[PDB]
């Protein structure tokens, strides 16, 4: 602990700017692990419409999807603006 | 291929965006997509010697789609035939093709 | 050279041809062959003297203009089909402008000029791998393609090469010029077979690669890089002329020895095929090489020429070079012919 | 704050994308419409251009499949204006 | 070979709209709501059956349906719809960041003169279900049939006959 | 249209410019230098699509991706470093 | 503006033509930037702009200018290559007007085939999405970072090699 | 329409390089406790057309030994794309509203070199040549930096073009975040531009080519400061007020082109080897782990920015 | 397209007659290389656009990176004949011949 710490004391005063670029790397590979807010990414990316919704046929067994935008059976985010 | 490691392991390095029919990223369609994937699902499971014979209507529908040879053709045979009568002068162009008329 | 370029270098050495086989699409196959162009240039170069250089800027050059015509080759078949591999219906213009790249890229006749000086330029273990793992990749992008090929231009090219290898190793008193014909000629026997059966092009392959690096290594012993060095190996060490003798006949392709069977099986395929005369030609003109194999065969195992006094010390001193898979290769290159029906 | 800035700019997008597609149908007919009359203009001039050739069959296909394949832009203003053709090619890339 | 198959010039006229992008867009979020029905059937019948010219008895129909949206719009609350699509063509990407409150006099006249609420975020880019008495096309890419496999051999295996057979080996 | 209008008064404003002037009256380490910055400009054409990539949905993915290319640029130049290939003391 | 992509090939045929013709390394690089140019040029007709951009700022400010570096420090310009440009110079001219008379014979012997003269300004797109949005190239390019991420290693892999090879080749 | 836009755009940056020499003057002057030119017209603002009067009416000696055709085509490249450079730019709303903007101004600033180069390789001599190769090595390695900040600020706006960022800023700066790619980029400006203390090249011709020289670098000058303001320093936007946008625009780009200056009297010059270790061991890994820092935070936040 | 096309190849075909024809120098054969890699960089690029294959985009950056690679090692060869001959010529290169 001692000698790893003066190690890193004399690297703290001598050459900054390395520890500086080893610590920001450190940080980009671990932040994203530790962070709540990474899955909402992937969420938006794919709530982002970019096509059209080529609808189905009503073909009696699917109630789990709607008839019209504004029926509640369907995705409805949300937790975007509650964002 | 030589050595079929990719398809031992069961994984897809690059036999995955190898023709127009694969998948694009969003969901954009290819030109040709339709012809290359009927002469692919027709020639799969015969493969080679019967496909370049008894799958030909579907290669030739996909070379014509994708070089447009043909069409060039009758589209070049068209505007010959028109530009000989306009200059001995047994037809008149009609408003629409000429630059003028109603859009939409 | 340090460990860690070393392996670097030798990883994409061996990654290149391992691409190379292992895709389906032609991008990644001339990816894996400019690996092994960019990983083999330095080790060629290592000694840095000027004709190590001048033998990299030789293959660089060729390679570099057989990877260009190939990637145009590549370009066109995906303009023409949109996709990318080589189907039965692309112009057999793109097909033999690839047999033309991917033989200078091999080092066959018409396209041979430059392997013989290369090989000379460049030290041993590189002429090793240069001759054995830098033909894997460019064979298996014609084994992947062989049903549609031109048999004309490939029989033209083979036979070529059989009697440009015959005619130069007939003069060459050093031994890697030997060594490059003779890689000539072999290649020419595969590409002649290619288009009936590769399954023969891969035997012959493998056979011509046990009796190659085995006579590298033997030659490595001494560093005795040409006949009136390696004649004086009676005196230096003498316990491998046993060895070197059967290896050289395997290689002429003499009856009771491994290197025979590929001349005979091939032989027996084209006139299957009814490809009778040029079989002819080839089993003619193949004893050039024997014949040339047996003039070493004199100087080094059956007769003693004038040796020197130092050797008097290189005989005091002692030596550990020769690993086990000389014996194992030599052997399983010379005493394998009971064992053709498996290896076929 | 520019995570709080480009979330919402997201949203944004979101309510511009579903406009566009409320909107498509609308768009796709008439686009429809449009084609098919181009092309019904260019078959009705091209049969009497083309009355007195030997052998030549208005309105032929250059394919076996019987089904529907959407026409080049060379197919539709080849007989139409110079300056048409060059507004479907370089009109985009001309900035506006 | 085949001749190609086109609509006359009597058919494919209709009224068309005539109304311009800004105001599609400022009447778009109600538009998606209201005249859904026999938008979403025009969109399944040109991705089902492949071919425009089998859809046209659906455009006409939204083109009349959108008219009678654009109508009732006249009729009703003109003003404030006006003086939104003109605020809104002033900018260039035809942004709704802008007209925020313009937009909200739109949408409580609407809501006062007649029952439209405005589709919340994500509603109208969903896959929605749509009925019609209209079949489905079999064989839509007009599929010509597969041709037969290679007959596959099958049956228990068994050593080879007198070994590899080559030359004067006997087994 | 505009772009090549622009382009061509420029064009045009320097030669009359220049034309009124007159009518009024070896080492390796340059070569080192340019090669790293070859190896830099490329691993730039990989890494400039990050504004389209960032926009998928395998941002686990590009993550990855991109800490690869990063990663082994800086370890590439560690060993250039370690090698004095950035000294210039001849 | 229908000649304009033939003009553009023309052009880059007459710069790779004074590139076979070896004038000298520099006035070859000087060809090369313009024949580069109009690849980048011809790319952004057919709708290429990250790829002409990329050609711009990789190959141009990237390649070429060490190609450059590379000759102006490690090549001498000797006094015989100035007549000889000269006679180059004659030399393609003489080939641009052997290309003309080709075009010409090709022309004639292949009205649809080899090039259609009369369709020039024709067959240059032939299809593209009117309403269709995310259908540039660099949403292809950036497909890497996804799929094809196989590529992206090979990539960085020589890269990354090609450091210890160069130290290792000077050295 | 567009020609009188073109003319609108060309008169006044020329006007303001040839007004920014004498701030130049002045400037230094005042920090060296005299005052600068006072006497041609009123307070020096007539000294400019005194120097290009004179400049253009001397007599051209061009070095015997040379090529014209890379003796006049340098200057003109140099010119042209200095001006080139100024098309983009959304002043607010811009000449030419391209994307990839930002793309184009890369390239269009990287193929200086070539005209850096061909003056050297004219030139028939060694310590020219010397004096260009190091040149245009300083200037290609700084190019390195000058694209990697960039490539990591894009990431909070999901687009390589100019017109997003000022809605980027709608709220504010982005020099709060990306302050240290700023201070990286502040100065590969100057030793792109080869301006102090970055000055190895000028620290060889005729009237006219030296005047073209001069305009375009101090063109490169005030449009490099006006990048700064438009991407770290972004302005006021009400859709209203381009006049509003325009009015900060030029304040905040005045500030950094004397800030240059500032610079330029107050530091001594750098060693070609020193600049050069400047950029390979400090400049390059910040900029590196910076860049992956800027792609983890649109990931571990939400805020990853859309495209239009 | 075919036009351009047929001047691709054509252009192609004439740096590899380039190639193949030395004039004294190498740099004139890199170079003639180099505008190869050039022409398929388009061709590619073009057919890419033109069939909206957005799936093969990736092939134009592979093959530049790769060609930039080749044409580096080439470059650092031809300086170590220049260090030691003074030319970039290719009569020097004369050896191997024994
Ligand atoms: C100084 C150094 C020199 C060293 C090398 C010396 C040369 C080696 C020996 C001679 C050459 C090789 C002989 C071929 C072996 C056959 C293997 C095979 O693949 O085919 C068998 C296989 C079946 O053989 P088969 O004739 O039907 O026999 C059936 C059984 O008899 C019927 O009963 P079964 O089938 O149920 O078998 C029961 C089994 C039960 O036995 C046991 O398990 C007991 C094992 C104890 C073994 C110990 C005794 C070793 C005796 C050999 C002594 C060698 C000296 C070195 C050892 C020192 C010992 C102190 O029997 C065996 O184990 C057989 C042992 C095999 C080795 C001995 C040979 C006997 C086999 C009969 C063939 C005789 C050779 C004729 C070949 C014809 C050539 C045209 O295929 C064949 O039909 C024969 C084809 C072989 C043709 C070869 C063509 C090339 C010939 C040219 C000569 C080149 C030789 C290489 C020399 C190169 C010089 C540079
Ligand atoms: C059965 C079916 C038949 C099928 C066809 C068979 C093909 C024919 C078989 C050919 C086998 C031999 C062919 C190669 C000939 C080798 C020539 C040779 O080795 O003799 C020369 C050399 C003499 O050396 P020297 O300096 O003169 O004095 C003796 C010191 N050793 O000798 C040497 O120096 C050798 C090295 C000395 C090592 C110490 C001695 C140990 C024994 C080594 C030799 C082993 C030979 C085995 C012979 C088996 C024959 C089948
Ligand atoms: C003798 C002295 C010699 C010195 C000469 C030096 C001149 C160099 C001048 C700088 C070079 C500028 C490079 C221009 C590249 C243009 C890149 C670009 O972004 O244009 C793309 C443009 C818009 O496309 P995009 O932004 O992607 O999206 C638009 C959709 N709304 O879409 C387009 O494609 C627009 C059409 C392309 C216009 C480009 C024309 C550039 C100027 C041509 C210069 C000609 C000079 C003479 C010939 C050069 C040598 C052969």
């Amino acid at each position: 602990a001692g000698r790893i710490s003066a190690f890193l004391k004399n690297a703290w005063a001598k050459e900054p700017v390395l520890v500086v670029s080893f610590s920001v790397w450190g940080l980009a590979i671990i932040m994203p692990m530790i962070s709540p807010y990474t899955k909402y990414a992937s969420m938006i990316n794919k709530a982002t419409p970019y096509n059209y919704p080529v609808p189905v046929r009503d073909d009696g067994n699917m109630p789990d999807v709607p008839s019209h935008p504004q029926d509640p059976l369907g995705p409805s985010l949300d937790w975007l603006k509650n964002l | 291929p030589f050595l079929d490691i990719q398809k031992k392991l069961g994984i897809s390095l690059d036999r995955h965006f190898m023709f127009l029919s694969a998948e694009q990223p969003y969901k954009n369609a290819a030109r040709c997509h339709a012809f290359e994937k009927e002469w692919i699902e027709c020639a799969h499971g015969i493969g080679g010697t019967r496909a370049k014979k008894e799958c030909k209507i579907e290669f030739d529908d996909f070379e014509e789609c994708l070089l447009r040879y043909k069409t060039m053709r009758r589209m070049h045979d068209i505007k010959k035939q028109r530009e000989k009568l306009m200059k001995e002068g047994k037809y008149t162009p009609p408003p629409h093709h000429s630059g003028r008329e109603e859009p939409r | 050279m340090n460990p860690i370029t070393l392996a670097i270098i030798y990883f994409t050495i061996f990654l290149g041809p391992v691409i190379t086989m292992s895709s389906t699409n032609l991008m990644l196959m001339w990816v894996g062959l400019e690996f092994s162009l960019l990983a083999i240039i330095p080790m060629l170069i290592n000694k840095k003297n000027p004709r190590s250089t001048e033998a990299a800027t030789k293959y660089f050059v060729t390679q570099a203009t057989a990877s260009m015509i190939i990637l145009l080759a590549i370009v066109l078949n995906y303009k023409q089909l949109g996709t990318w591999m080589f189907q039965q219906q692309t112009n057999g213009l793109i097909l033999n402008m690839t047999l033309m790249a991917l033989s200078m890229k091999l080092g066959l006749a018409p396209f041979h000029f430059w392997l013989p000086e290369v090989t000379q330029g460049i030290p041993l273990h590189m002429g090793l791998i240069l001759l054995t793992w830098q033909k894997i990749a460019p064979l298996s992008i014609l084994i992947q393609i062989y049903p549609l090929l031109n048999s004309t231009i490939i029989l033209m090219l083979a036979i070529t090469s059989i009697f440009m290898g015959a005619w130069g190793g007939l003069n060459q008193t050093q031994m890697r010029k030997i060594m490059a014909y003779s890689s000539i000629a072999h290649m020419g026997w595969m590409l002649a077979i290619l288009p009936y059966n590769p399954s023969l092009t891969l035997l012959n392959l493998m056979i011509y690669i046990i009796l190659t690096a085995p006579m590298f290594m033997a030659l490595m012993l001494n560093n005795s890089m040409t006949i009136n060095s390696i004649s004086l190996l009676w005196n230096k060490t003498p316990a491998m002329l046993t060895m070197i003798s059967l290896m050289l006949l395997s290689l002429g392709g003499l009856p009771p020895l491994t290197g025979f069977l590929p001349k005979w099986i091939i032989i027996t395929e084209l006139m299957k095929n009814n490809c009778l005369i040029m079989a002819t030609l080839m089993a003619m003109m193949a004893l050039l090489n024997l014949f040339f194999y047996t003039r070493l065969i004199y100087s080094t195992s059956l007769t003693m020429f004038p040796t020197n006094n130092n050797s008097k010390m290189m005989t005091h001193q002692t030596k550990t070079k020769p690993n086990l898979m000389f014996s194992t290769l030599a052997i399983m290159s010379t005493m394998t012919l009971p064992l053709a029906p498996q290896l076929i | 704050r520019m995570m709080r800035w480009n979330q919402e700019r997201r949203r944004l997008l979101i309510e511009d994308l579903e406009a566009r597609i409320a909107l498509m149908p609308l768009f796709q007919a008439e686009k429809d419409r449009r084609t098919l009359q181009i092309l019904r203009e260019n078959l009705e001039e091209e049969a009497i251009i083309m009355k007195d050739v030997p052998n030549w069959k208005v309105g032929e296909s250059v394919f076996h499949t019987t089904r529907w394949v959407p026409p080049l832009i060379g197919e539709m203003y080849g007989l139409r204006t110079k300056e048409e053709m060059s507004n479907a090619n370089f009109g985009f890339t001309w900035y506006t | 070979p085949g001749i190609v198959e086109l609509p006359t010039l009597e058919e494919l006229k209709v009224e068309e709209v005539k109304v311009s992008s800004a105001v599609l867009k400022a009447a778009a979020h109600h538009y998606g709501a209201q005249c859904d029905k026999t938008n979403k059937e025009f969109m399944l019948c040109r991705w089902e059956e492949k071919d425009p010219r089998r859809c046209l008895k659906e455009g006409k129909l939204v083109n009349g349906c959108a008219l009678n949206f654009f109508r009732q719009i006249k009729s009703h609350c003109a003003e404030p719809f006006t003086e939104y699509w003109t605020c809104l063509d002033y900018s260039n990407m035809q942004l709704f960041r802008h007209c925020r409150q313009q937009q909200a006099k739109f949408d409580q006249c609407v809501l006062d003169k007649l029952g439209w609420v405005r589709p919340d975020l994500g509603q109208l880019s969903k896959v929605t279900k749509v009925k019609t008495d209209r079949p489905l096309p079999e064989n839509p890419y007009h599929s010509r049939a597969r041709p037969e496999p290679n007959p596959v051999i099958e049956g228990d295996l068994k050593p080879a006959k007198h070994g590899t057979r080559f030359f004067f080996w006997t087994v | 249209m505009n772009l090549y209008t622009v382009i061509f008064i420029n064009i045009l404003l320097s030669l009359t410019l220049i034309l009124v002037a007159f009518w009024l009256p070896f080492s390796m380490k340059f070569f080192l230098v340019a090669i790293t910055f070859l190896l830099f400009d490329l691993e730039i054409a990989l890494l400039l699509p990050l504004p389209w990539a960032i926009q998928t949905i395998k941002t686990s993915t590009m993550m990855i991706m991109a800490f690869i290319l990063v990663t082994i640029l800086s370890l590439g130049l560690a060993y250039e470093w370690t090698q004095k290939g950035l000294e210039w003391t001849e | 503006m229908n000649n304009y992509i033939f003009v553009l090939s023309s052009l880059f045929l007459v710069g790779c033509l004074g590139l076979a013709l070896k004038p000298s390394p520099i006035y070859g690089g000087l060809g090369l930037i313009v024949s580069g140019f109009v690849g980048c040029l011809m790319v952004l007709g057919f709708g290429g702009s990250f790829l002409g951009l990329m050609v711009f700022l990789i190959y141009l400010g990237g390649m070429l200018v060490v190609f450059g570096y590379t000759t102006a420090m490690a090549t001498e310009e000797y006094p015989e290559t100035w007549g000889s440009n000269w006679l180059i110079l004659g030399f393609l001219v003489l080939g641009v007007i052997m290309e003309v008379f080709l075009i010409c014979v090709l022309n004639y012997y292949d009205e649809v085939g080899v090039i259609n003269l009369d369709g020039l300004g024709d067959w240059l797109m032939y299809e593209v999405d009117d309403v269709g949005v995310m259908l540039e190239g660099g949403i292809g390019v950036a497909a890497m970072y996804s799929c094809a991420t196989w590529m992206m290693v090979v990539a960085g892999w020589s890269l990354f090699a090609g450091i210890f090879i160069i130290i290792e080749i000077t050295r | 329409m567009f020609f009188i836009n073109i003319l609108t755009l060309l008169v006044p940056i020329l006007i303001a390089m040839a007004f920014l020499t004498l701030v130049e003057r002045k400037i230094l002057g005042y920090m060296q406790l005299r005052k600068g030119p006072n006497i041609v017209g009123p307070y020096g603002i007539l000294q400019p057309f005194a120097d290009a009067m004179k400049l253009f009416m001397k007599e051209p000696m061009r070095p015997l030994t040379t090529s014209m055709s890379l003796f006049i085509i340098a200057p003109t490249l140099s010119l042209t794309l200095a001006l080139s450079l100024w098309v983009p730019l959304p002043m607010p709303h811009p000449l030419i509203n391209l994307n990839l903007g930002i793309l184009f101004i890369l390239a269009t600033s990287s193929l200086s070199v070539y005209s850096i180069l061909w003056s050297g390789w004219a030139s028939n001599s060694k310590y020219s040549l010397f004096g260009a190769l190091r040149a245009v090595a300083q200037t290609i390695s700084y190019e390195v930096t000058m694209a990697i900040i960039l490539l990591s600020v894009l990431l909070m706006n999901g687009s390589y073009s100019l017109q997003t960022l000022i809605t980027t800023q709608e709220h504010m700066w982005l020099l709060l975040p990306a302050w240290p790619m700023a201070m990286m980029w502040f100065i590969s400006t100057l030793a792109e531009t080869n301006r102090a203390p970055f000055d190895l090249t000028e620290g060889e011709y005729a009237a006219g080519p030296f005047a073209l020289f001069f305009m375009a670098e101090y063109t490169n000058i005030i449009l490099m400061n006006a990048l700064t303001t438009i991407i770290f320093l972004g302005p006021l936007y009400y859709i209203n007020l381009p006049e509003l946008y325009s009015t900060n625009f030029m304040m905040e780009a005045l500030l950094l082109s004397s800030t240059f200056l500032w610079i330029r009297a107050s530091y001594p010059r750098f060693r070609y080897d020193q600049l050069m270790h400047l950029l390979w061991k400090n400049f390059l890994p910040l900029t590196l782990a910076l860049c992956m820092w800027h792609i983890s935070l649109p990931i571990f936040t939400a805020g990853v920015p859309p495209y239009m | 397209m075919p036009s351009t096309f047929f001047n691709l190849t054509m252009a192609f075909s004439l740096s590899l007659l380039g190639t193949l024809m030395f004039r004294s120098h190498l740099m004139s054969t890199l170079l003639c290389l180099e505008g190869m890699v050039l022409s398929l960089f388009i061709m590619t690029s073009v057919t890419s656009l033109n069939s909206n294959s957005m799936s093969s985009m990736p092939i134009p950056i592979t093959i530049l990176v790769f060609a930039a690679c080749e044409a580096a090692v080439g470059l650092a060869l031809l300086v170590k004949v220049s260090n030691t001959y003074g030319t970039d010529y290719v009569q020097n290169l004369n050896l191997l011949q024994c």
